[PDB]
């Protein structure tokens, strides 16, 4: 791929280091943002709390993040996603992967 | 073959004597070997390019074919009958002397012609940076033109011939792609006459730039072999010449330099004062050698130089001790009987010569700068000469005061004007100085870790130390330049050293419990800062007490590494950090594209 | 930019020209021609 | 083709695997491509020239034909079986290893032989400047000879072989034209073996000198691609390595540098004094932090260097406050609890380490230089290391005094020895420093017009500023050198800038009455001094408040102009002022003709 | 031939118009002249070498034959229809544009690939200096290997492919000789792909190193023609441009420089004080022009620069005369009616402009450094401009104090802050300055032996003197470098001068008893130190009263000698002291053999 | 140093190899390839 048009950076964005010298006017964290909160074993709200500000500094005008919050209802799917309420977390295929979530209102504000 | 062509003057049989430079009415035909045609073709090629501007302006005279200055003679072509006999060339292409004259004055006359136009084309071309180094970036032609229609000052030549310069231009800037006549659209590819050269200069994103990284290497290789960086810590007599010491006149501030910190400067450390006298220009003055030790430039161990002691801006307290005023400051030699540092009183000082006094007492040389009267910048100055001090075991140069009448006021003054910035300039390179002696050869390795912190900064202009510093300094710029001694890349330099530390720390572990298996991650890192500390401040490697750097191995080691390291760089050495370097170039082209965007709007 | 016509194969104000640098072809004529004694012969 | 020659070891069919380096009893035949014969011929050619001196002195052994070291083998010649398969060469000319040895040691042995004679021929040749550069000028031969018959010292070799050296000479100096035997008159033309080369070096009156102007360009082109002048104001992280910082140890004078003028140096601005204590070598001393603010080197933001604070020639008033004498001056670190600039009294200062004291009190380090006792030049010196200060939020390096007993006398003294010339030397290039922080990459564009007048001169040895200054400095010598930024020629440099000023001043005029149509004669001239002010003092482009130069466009602009500008100079760039330059050369030849006229009379 | 290939568009008959660049779907075929194939072959050759590492790591794609990017077209190949008509080439080898693209991006892509590995091979290779320069020296292979098995850090690539790197290596280091398979013993000779190049770099004992001595010459030749060292003492107007003055901002210390020692600085030598007033920012201050002469920078004869007077570390006695404190120090222009040096009292001073004051009085700018309060390093600074002083016959720049209330205390103070280190930086190169006037051209010969000791060190940044010093300095490094002006070899330089001294001393003997036949042994030696004193301190040749060096002949003479001297060095110039140089290299190889001996034992 | 066998004509740990510098052949490859405008063409 033409270097000018496509660039590739290794290492996670969850770690503060990675953000040195990476400026893009728009970021998209779809399919990852949920796994990072789980990988970094951190709270979902607290996670994006440190990511959003990095994208601002990274020089970003737009953002798209596939966050997993029950905005419509706290109701879950029997086989697709279980919503453990004791601890804000999901269970895509109950176990196959577990990723913390936020609430529509708290995460919104 | 090469050289002038010869032919059998004795006919037929061509032996090593029946030859003779085939000269004649045109001069002597000298052979034009394959490569030498590359030049004259490359030179003429760069002129033919300007064809459209030669016709436009009725100068020139048609395209210059190199085949108009040569011929097709045949004979034996060498440098001398003997060796020319082994180069029988048939119908070779030779250029006669009188021709070697025109191809010369033509390329010269035409070169002026174009050099001029070529200058106008430029103030207009570069006047819109037609060169980016990452990705592309256009700028709608209409605007561009209608824009330069402005900027370009009324005396260019790109306004008198637009598409007479444009046609010359298209062949030099693969940025301007002319619109094809029968499809009225660009071409994607740009075909400038410098097709290849221009392709091989683009900053290729894989590795910086071949033309760059290539030279930065051959450049370093030049130095490495040239100055003689190799052999930098050689342990054996070396003629000062081997150090090409030039443009080397260092300046100080004595009367401060401790005697042990630099052999070429002894001091009169005596109890009381040593007032002496001397009839200078009739008037009798008294040299003082006041209260303090009064450090004086020793004369032996002083390579016949040009000592020029400047005394300016320095205090001149004629305000208090009136004794000081009236005394003409002057650099004076002092021959003592008993060796200095053993010279107690006046009767000890053989004689005193005023090698250079300052006309007018100390009250005209002054200048008030807020109470504390300073010294109007003036330079006293001897011209010491090795032998003018022959035999004379003890003699010292002293830039003192010459008081016309010593008094009680000047009983704690001590008129040494040495606090001034003295500037010795070795006037006879062949002879160097070391540890106080004058020599003709140094022993490099000896001067390493043998000076002290300041037994270096106090070195005497063109003395071993200053020479074994001017040398490391070259080798320091070869590594600093070519080798990457400034990144975590454990380069060839910091690598040559690591192997020494190992082999060293490894045998120091031999015999006894060997409880410590060599480290390596710690050794690599220790030698990295060692090679790094060197590139940093080349000097250090002379000071006693510097970690790693001052062990006999290193340096002798380093250089010979850095040596082979340059002789293999490849071409794509620029691959180092060629990532951020690339990303920075795209950064610029994005900002330059931003410029073209305005040129594109403002001037629609 | 007044029309010329044949003097040179391209008009400047000609149809569909195009200023457009490419990091790929760094514009360059021939400055570093070697002529030093040893190298020219 | 190139490389060693290979041949089908498996016979007949060559499959790219069958081929093997055809080695043998002579070593391996390596191919001698066309150009590589140019060198060995050009090398041997320069030796054959000395034929008349080899016979005269019975050394040598006949003319060296390059055709004596080669052969006429044939096979496939490449660098590896795979690629050698695509270079079937028949009866090519290869030189075997053992031969590549002789052609080497022969050219070496002979090279010594001639190098010697060639040196004698010279002290005699140049001993009468056989080279003028404008018009001609003779010197009746008789005189000339009868003259050198004198001057030449009795140990030359031009007196033992006159016309054995003369014959060698005639081929090197087209000045000496031998008188033809059968017409007993000169030749007008001069035919020296270097026929062409010597023709192309003459200072051609149309344009200075092709050999000059050509190199001064390729030279600049080297740098432009090399160091990485391109990308000089790139706006994005760049490894310090990309700046090849070497031989970089800058020195100062703190205790003067304002804290805000350079982050790496904070001060104890507190009301009263802060006398602390510390047992150093048994004896208890008191660090003072006297009356004034006492600016101290901060430790954080201090790239593990080699701090060497020199204290010499600086005042040492032990005369008044006797308190000062007896105290050994010493560089000492000071860890404070509360951040400095908030550290009020002694209980605040955690601890104080004497990182390097000076043996012997302040009354042996002195030296009276007219009342005001100075400091005998001595260098205290720590070796600060990034991590030896890990965690420790506050710590400062201070070159103070360590008084053995504080008194009323030292109540307004303030013993900071920082007034001395401190010299920090970054000992670990990889890490730079900016605005007070230690980093591994700079952002060039950030450091432009971001420092103040003195936020530059106060930079810390190998810090962004000092790096973004060492860089501009190269680019400053490429323009200064190649481009004509020093004449009314509105050059490519001052031209790149003019286009920015226009595009800039043009949009600032867009929207609103546009009552001012851009100037241009005023813009050209404003940008001319802008590009000129840059070449002049490269640094300025870092200081906030510099006209033009400090706008983001320029520089990023300039360089990329100067860039393409060098890649087109042509060859006859020397046409610039090649008029007065010419007229000056004729001026010299007229004066040199005047010399030959005396050689011609005195020695008739 | 050269350039793009053309073909008769009109068919058959190819005239100077029936041609046309044969372009097409591939771009334009540009001819690949003999030498240009040497490069692309030499580039590909260096890549093929790494064949064994490309397969090992599945990258690459087979060996790159240059015959895959070219073609065998035929037509006329030139730079323009006109001249291309004289180069009918049949079945020449051209490379199409789109191909000139791949051979480019391939050599670039592959270049990265190898540049990386090639870096690992190195940290391991140079990590045991495989290069000596005198005699041989082995190191039993087992040990060597088993040793690097250690040192080499776990992230190299020489541990993952030992004999996949080894095979690449064997071709770059003629040190590693692989053991032949069918006799299981070395080879004596070493056959690395760089067979010839590596043979011609060895430090040949006869003469240092051909690759070195060769370049150190061509290097000097470059400069000699480039800067324009030739014509160094030309007696006739020369545009400042001809001196390529760049990066040239010199700093001083006025209020010390005598007015006659440097025209650009006059002084108010008047009896009493000249207290004037001026409303600056409302508040009324009094400029002093105190007790002493107060030397001020004159404005005329001041090339529109960037004057930046720094006032730091310099005394500030607000302690005594309280009058001084409260006054904001500030650089101020002073227009006087009657010419200075004739300006007696206040009514004489036309006006006074505060071109740049320092906010905050003299009691915040201070900082106590042992009693004597100094000046916190700060830079006041004007931007003088040639014409802002049009008409105005008398005007002077003065960095004074601006006292808010003159008193009896400041009656002997004289607040000139000029004792500070002022740094003028010419901001407009085109215009120089000489003897007090601003010009556009110098007359070199005029500036020789025309300045005094300090009429040189007091020169004004970018003034004839400083230009006729920057010039000699280049010529000083060409001799210092190439020519051996630092040994008893009566070199070409000291030889050109000797011939002048003779011709000179010889006619001064003509007429009168001629009792003294010229010396010569004494003349050779006198001119040797003359040429030597020059290389030493190039400057001197400007100062009135320097033996030999300052007579009109020399220099004009010297250079033109040194000139031809470089254009003949041969190649084996290194034969100079090539004896001790050799003996020193053997000295190193003996010590390095000593190293291999331990590598050989410790790691058995 | 583990035995390979054919990938490359020489084994590293192979029989009778020999590190042994000779002042005669200064190891390396090809760094100074000329590419500057005038000189490359
Ligand atoms: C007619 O001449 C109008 C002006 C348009 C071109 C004049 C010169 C400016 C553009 C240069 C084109 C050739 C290379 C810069
Ligand atoms: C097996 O790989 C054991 C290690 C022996 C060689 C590893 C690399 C060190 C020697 C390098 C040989 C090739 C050129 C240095």
């Amino acid at each position: 791929f033409d270097p000018a048009l496509t660039a590739y950076v290794q290492g996670d964005y969850s770690t503060a280091a990675f953000w040195n010298g990476i400026r893009c006017d728009s970021a998209t964290a779809i399919f990852t943002i949920g796994a990072a909160a789980a990988a970094a074993g951190t709270d979902l709200i607290a996670f994006v709390q440190q990511l959003i500000p990095r994208i601002v500094a990274a020089g970003g005008t737009r953002m798209w993040l596939q966050l997993n919050t029950p905005l419509y209802e706290v109701s879950s799917l029997p086989d697709l996603i279980e919503i453990d309420l004791r601890d804000h977390v999901y269970r895509f295929n109950g176990g196959e992967r577990v990723e913390p979530y936020a609430d529509p209102v708290p995460l919104q504000q | 073959p090469t050289g002038k062509l010869w032919r059998p003057v004795g006919t037929s049989v061509a032996t090593i004597d029946s030859l003779a430079i085939v000269s004649d009415r045109f001069g002597q035909y000298s052979f034009v070997n394959e490569g030498m045609r590359e030049t004259f073709s490359k030179a003429l090629f760069d002129i033919n390019m300007w064809q459209p501007l030669f016709q436009a302006t009725k100068t020139g005279c048609g395209p210059i074919v190199l085949s108009s200055f040569t011929t097709t003679t045949s004979g034996y072509v060498g440098a001398t009958a003997g060796d020319a006999l082994d180069n029988p060339v048939t119908n070779g292409v030779f250029i006669s002397t009188v021709q070697i004259m025109n191809l010369q004055r033509t390329i010269a006359a035409r070169m002026r012609d174009v050099a001029l136009w070529q200058k106008h084309l430029d103030t207009a071309m570069t006047m819109l940076t037609p060169d980016i180094s990452a990705g592309s970036a256009s700028c709608n032609w209409k605007s561009l033109l209608a824009f330069a229609k402005d900027i370009l000052p009324l005396d260019n030549l790109c306004l008198t011939y637009p598409n007479e310069f444009y046609n010359v231009a298209i062949h030099r800037y693969p940025a301007l792609k002319p619109g094809n006549p029968d499809t009225k659209l660009p071409d994607a590819q740009a075909h400038p006459l410098g097709e290849v050269a221009g392709a091989f200069n683009a900053a290729t994103s894989e590795v910086g730039s071949l033309v760059g990284s290539s030279s930065t290497l051959s450049q370093a290789i030049s130095t490495m072999a040239g100055k003689d960086l190799d052999l930098i810590e050689a342990d054996t007599p070396l003629p000062v010449s081997v150090f090409t010491p030039s443009l080397a006149p260092r300046s100080y501030r004595p009367a401060f330099i401790k005697p042990e910190d630099a052999k070429w400067i002894a001091e009169f450390n005596n109890s009381s004062l040593i007032r002496k006298t001397l009839t200078y220009s009739g008037a009798t003055y008294t040299v003082q050698l006041g209260p303090g030790p009064t450090r004086v430039i020793d004369m032996n161990a002083m390579i016949d130089s040009v000592l020029t002691l400047d005394v300016s801006g320095t205090i001149l307290p004629y305000d208090t001790n009136p004794d000081l005023s009236t005394s003409v400051p002057a650099f004076v030699l002092i021959q003592t009987s008993v060796p200095i540092q053993q010279v107690t009183t006046a009767a000890n000082i053989t004689a005193i010569t005023v090698v250079s006094a300052a006309g007018a007492s100390a009250i005209n040389l002054a200048i008030n700068v807020r109470g504390q009267p300073r010294f109007n910048m003036l330079h006293l100055q001897a011209t010491f000469e090795r032998e003018t001090i022959t035999g004379i075991p003890y003699i010292y140069g002293l830039g003192t005061f010459l008081i016309p009448s010593p008094t009680s006021s000047s009983n704690f003054s001590n008129p040494t004007l040495m606090d001034g910035l003295l500037t010795v300039t070795p006037v006879l390179l062949r002879e160097t100085t070391y540890k106080g002696e004058v020599v003709d050869a140094i022993v490099p390795a000896t001067v390493m870790a043998n000076q002290t912190s300041e037994e270096v900064a106090s070195a005497l202009a063109n003395d071993a130390i200053v020479l074994v510093s001017n040398h490391l300094n070259k080798l320091a710029n070869v590594v600093g330049d070519a080798i990457p001694v400034a990144s975590r890349t454990d380069d060839s330099a910091t690598s040559a050293i690591v192997s020494r530390l190992a082999v060293q720390h490894k045998l120091s572990q031999v015999g006894q419990a060997s409880p410590t298996p060599p480290d390596y991650p710690l050794l690599w890192r220790r030698a990295k800062r060692a090679a790094s500390m060197f590139v940093s401040n080349p000097s250090l490697a002379l000071q006693v007490g510097i970690p790693v750097l001052t062990q006999s191995g290193m340096l002798s080691a380093l250089t010979s590494g850095v040596g082979t390291a340059l002789r293999t760089g490849s071409l794509g050495k620029g691959v180092t950090d060629a990532s951020e370097k690339l990303r920075a170039r795209q950064s610029l082209t994005v900002a330059k594209q931003a410029f073209f965007d305005q040129i594109g709007s403002l001037w629609p | 930019g007044n029309v010329q016509t044949s003097v040179n194969t391209y008009n400047i104000t000609g149809d569909g020209n195009s200023f457009t640098p490419t990091s790929d072809m760094t514009s360059t004529a021939a400055p570093a021609i070697d002529l030093k004694p040893g190298v020219l012969n």
